[PDB]
């Protein structure tokens, strides 16, 4: 139903990172993507509200958190721009939480 | 990608009301979708299809009830398609 894929991002090939006194870290991050048709419906419903949305998208299972290291970095760099978190997983679902934030 | 009509029919048994039977359309399929974790923007970046109706036409009657005729109001589509989700 869903597909799971790690890709580069337009912003994240590479990802840049600035600290205070303007020192930088670069490098390519790789992202989970997950992508797929699920199955989604629409239907009109008495009362308020008229409609109903059985909407879902391809969400990433999150089972964990990755650090990724930004590797050519600019001298005397800060370490908080030296890495990243990024949720991890494996699996894809179909789930409604990406469009409610 | 497909979101297709499909005819529902829905029965009305309400105790002290008569039955009613009501045909009414709504969408139903599979669209394509895709979603991303964004650590930047701290976010999930979203770019989905969703099978929804364009246009409906509303759907009224009366149900006889025992203690006073009520006045229904349902939606019913006209065509479905893959539009975005969130409009």
């Amino acid at each position: 139903e869903c597909e799971f894929a790690m890709r580069l991002v337009p912003g994240f090939n590479p990802l840049r990172q600035v600290d205070a006194n303007g020192k930088e870290c670069r490098g390519n991050v790789e992202l989970p993507f997950c992508k797929g048709y699920c199955k989604t419906s629409e239907s009109g419903t008495h009362g308020f509200p008229p409609r109903v949305q059985n909407s879902k998208v391809c969400t990433l299972v999150t089972t964990s958190t990755r650090k990724v290291v930004l590797d050519d970095c600019d001298d005397g760099a800060d370490e908080s721009v030296k890495f990243v978190m990024v949720p991890h997983g494996t699996d894809c679902e179909c789930s409604a939480v990406p469009l409610e934030q | 990608n497909s979101c297709k009509k499909v005819g529902v029919e829905e029965l009305i048994n309400e105790k002290g009301c008569d039955l009613m039977i009501i045909r009414i359309n709504r969408c139903r399929g599979h669209c394509f979708s895709f979603t991303f974790p964004n650590p930047l923007t701290k976010k999930y970046s979203v770019h989905a299809k969703c099978c929804r109706m364009v246009e409906w036409e509303m759907l009224e009657t009366e149900l006889k009830c025992s203690k006073g005729n009520r006045n229904l109001r349902i939606p019913s589509a006209t065509q479905c398609e893959c539009f975005d989700c969130l409009v």
